[PDB]
């Protein structure tokens, strides 16, 4: 019933306001806890902050003197702002519904309780890099093949991650195969995707390979033939 | 933060103690995540578990202080690999913004399952660009720990060559990736070339040439 | 005609039911068959079997109406894969020309055993006659799958390459044979030719030289 | 106390009469049902006909317009003839006894009984292929040796299927292990025989390969030496 | 003196029995021995043990004349694999000069080991003596026995190659040493080298090169 | 309390006498039994002799007649002194404590006993070598290394064994894995020793092989280093 959807920039230079947005897919946002969640790699989860459904604020203060969030209702949407950001600000970016929890011990009428807020459904992240490095769009060439027979399409020299790939602009879906990237000496990403279709299928299934990479808004297609 | 492993039988019960001990009256989060992916909230309450959410994981209520928060995951699958969190809230201390420690749960007893190898060629489009680049493509293995070994010929060949350390696929088995690059006279001016990926005792070679 | 498969861990006890089910009083046989071999008739009667079978093959009698026709073979061992007849008779139809389907059993939890490969030169006899073969000879592997390579000093060759589907021997293993066929001068103009043998997640390579 | 022995030319042309015979050992001929079955390649095994003590004859329907089988009480032979055979009438053709039951359900009288028939012994196949291509011996090389050691018999580009092949004429039977053949694009098989002996055994233990094509009454033999 | 053969199971519980029947009253004593190691007497009296020896080693004792001598290892361990002797007194025959015979004791299902190949090529200061030597050392393999194959580029070599037979490690593994012994030319003037070591099912290879 | 440490030649010419010592350490020497063990390769443990409290001695007949064991006691040595020896003398000879024990089955006063000797504490071993060919020490090569690495010490060409390999003069002992030596055709050994460390570990951690052969007093010392 209820979805929700990152988007951020990916790429955003040292000492400059990152800013994402999260959608909300089929119920209403003025009426629920929001919370940013950011995980760098190797350190844990990072709780950012949160807003309420009145829309109060309240943020970690290991990042409270830099980080502002935000709300529209007009639509389901809610923001979020982060300045004077450092190389390790680069992590995923989840967006989460939280849930307020009052855990009463003793006489509510003394105040005896404490409220706890819970996140009960997530984005899917949205990868953010901070370098001051230029995005870079990938360069696509086929990987022609020769039970069955696999064929593929490598996605080499490209910053940052990451770089969606589906294979008949998403008519292919069985036996695909996806590769994690790999970070060269030159500091571009490479990835490689394949799939395993019927040796039979070589005359003539068309195999269209789609790429995207949102950094540099350059979206390629290829195809592969013996 | 800090990661505290634990591994646990196939099939077994995993206990997944808390990292920080209640004061006071608890109320304890259970989070399961796995880099590179959104958390699954297990447990919000201090035992109440959400929807989609099967019953053999478990937390422990306040009933009486002094029980300490244990998750408890009843017959582990290679699928309950991830890092467990374990939100703690209490009366006592205050706002809880930190989600804890990470305890990186490892399911042993898992079949083991050898590569399976894809090698390509140098594409004619990239050769067209005066670069060449043979990439070598390992999947399905387990566990995740494979060696590669490029030759040209029978010589070997270790300048040029990149991996990427093995990473969990959606059926529970690794897949790593190695990319060998050379000029395109290296891939006339040669024989042959070898990707061997080594796993576990084995070691299994596939080859490619400029036919 | 069209065969049916089967599965039974080594050890347990196989349920084969017929493939067609009687009309009337039926007075069913059953065949046991593994191809390039002459049948066993194991059971004649609907439940009767002659001598030199042993008594953990069983069948169903025909004593009420309704009952299905089932051999029961208890204790499977890897000796019981080959394929399983049921010539059904009974009152109503007519006569029974066909020995109907055939139901293959495979007995799965055997021991993996690695290939034992020999590889030989071509023969002075042969290079006499301007013709060279050389010969790679796999044996004693389970399971029955293979995957032989070719190499030239260390380039590869599948150009004049034959080799055989795997065959179960005597001793329930698997056996197969590669043929490289060249010419003479092929065979002493390179250095030394290997047969690489990979099975199931290893390879073996075995090598020769005309020295 | 009683066994069957098959033998057949093994090649015969297409749109030609077909003919094996079948030899009782132990036993008589005239007093048992025999059937005549034969298992092509891909198809199950398939009942071709049968006969009786009495010498009556009753054919599977599906070839029945083009078998005949025959019985020689003088010995214990029963023939089988088979003409306008095709491609398809190539496969292991057995040999076997039949034996009569007498199912009864009902009441006897009324005849509310029916005939069944089993094979209880078996031959062991005679091999029959039809191709109009030609016979053609093999040729045989030694594979000389260099634990233990093994020694081979190379059995190349003969025609058709099958080739006996024996040790020491018969001595030599620890450690044989006779390889199944290859049929190569010519068209003709490639066998190869194998054992394994002690390496001291190399001097002079003679070791003597035979080799028997009966489709073309060429029997061979050849010794191994380092 | 000759060697009678035993295997016994992991866990299981070992019956040695002794080599010579005592013709009266006994006084035997076991001893422990693994070649290239102080023997270790385990029971001196017919059932009497010393001290630093775990009550899993028993001794029967004489009661009744009849009772044959025999040690009992209760749970038997890789480590249990040694020769045991047995030191055989009675009333009725002289003096015990002989140890006996050795029951040479294996333990069945231990796990499989893939081995630790390390190559080195040859040092400066040997082929500065106009000597080279190539040695591939193999280590932490069950069970104890592998095969070498060294190769001069992609052609193999077996002149000058001599090979250990493998020796258990303290820690129940077994070790084994190659050395290819080749003129500083035959070094230089070649490509690569190769040492193969192939183990159960699988092949190892670790190559060296001169740069 | 009581430990013993043999010491001998390693090399002794065909028909010469053979001579090793043993020393007691902790407990005295004339209030115990003491024997001489040696095991030949192939052939099992052989009971050589031993000698009383009182310093009695009593031989095996196998070698009687050329067999002279001793006693001092001034310290705790006690020799063995073999004379005659022959190719089938060398082996690894033991020494150990033996225990008297008295077995009494029926009336003392009948003399209805009997002694039986036990040896409760070995030796470590002595390898003598009996052969004509002389002793020659090793030649010690360095093998430099390249998660951790591997660097060797090379010792080739020995004779006879053993050889006793230290790193760091005994510092170095986590990792260290010495192989089994190897007979060349030329009649001389050939040793190697390996330790595994940390990588990082290179620059400058000095890694100092040792390297004895007793049989020529030839120590010799090598550092490794890339």
């Amino acid at each position: 019933q209820v979805q929700l959807q990152e988007s951020g920039p990916g790429l955003v230079k040292p000492s400059e306001t990152l800013s994402l947005t999260c959608t909300v897919s089929g119920g209403s946002i003025s009426n629920y806890y929001w919370s940013w969640i950011r995980q760098s790699p190797g350190k844990g989860l990072e709780w950012i902050g949160y807003i309420s459904d009145s829309e109060s604020t309240n943020y970690n203060p290991s990042l409270k003197s830099r980080v502002i969030i935000s709300v529209d209702t007009s639509k389901n949407q809610l923001s979020l702002k982060l300045n004077s950001v450092t190389a390790a600000d680069s992590a995923i970016y989840y967006c989460a519904r939280a849930q307020q929890g009052k855990r009463i011990y003793g006489m509510v009428s003394f105040g005896e309780f404490f409220y706890y807020y819970y996140m009960d459904v997530w984005g899917k992240g949205t990868t953010v890099t901070v370098s001051s490095a230029s995005t870079k769009g990938p360069s696509v060439f086929p990987l022609a093949p020769s039970g069955t027979a696999a064929l593929g399409c490598l996605v080499k020299d490209y910053f940052p991650e990451p770089v969606t790939v589906s294979w008949n602009s998403g008519a292919l879906t069985s036996g695909v195969h996806t590769f994690p990237a790999v970070l060269q000496s030159s500091g571009l990403y490479s990835l490689s995707s394949v799939v395993t279709v019927p040796s039979s299928s070589l005359g003539t299934q068309t195999y269209i390979c789609n790429v995207n990479h949102k950094p540099s808004n350059t979206k390629v297609d290829k195809k592969v033939e013996p | 933060s800090y990661v505290r492993p634990l591994s646990v039988a196939l099939g077994e019960t995993a206990s997944i103690s808390c990292g920080r001990q209640a004061l006071g009256s608890r109320a304890v989060q259970w989070y399961q995540h796995r880099p590179g992916q959104a958390p699954i909230l297990l447990i919000y309450n201090n035992q109440d578990r959400p929807s989609g959410i099967p019953e053999r994981f478990s937390g422990t209520p306040d009933i009486n202080f002094g029980t300490r928060a244990t998750l408890t995951i009843s017959g582990v699958e290679a699928g309950d690999e991830a890092d467990y969190y374990c939100h703690m809230w209490d009366s006592r201390s205050g706002f809880s913004w930190s989600f804890g420690g990470a305890t990186r749960l490892t399911v042993l007893g898992q079949p083991k399952a050898a590569p399976s190898v894809t090698l390509f060629p140098p594409s004619s489009e990239e050769l067209q660009a005066n670069k060449a680049t043979l990439v070598c493509l390992i999947s399905d293995f387990y566990p995740g720990a494979v060696t590669v070994a490029w030759k040209a010929d029978s010589s070997p060949v270790k300048a040029g060559v990149e991996t990427t350390t093995p990473s969990k696929q959606s059926n529970n088995k690794y897949a790593a990736s190695s990319y060998l690059s050379l000029t395109p006279m290296q891939w006339k001016m040669h024989k042959s070339y070898s990707c061997q990926v080594t796993h576990e005792g084995s070691t299994v070679e596939k080859t490619v040439a400029p036919t």
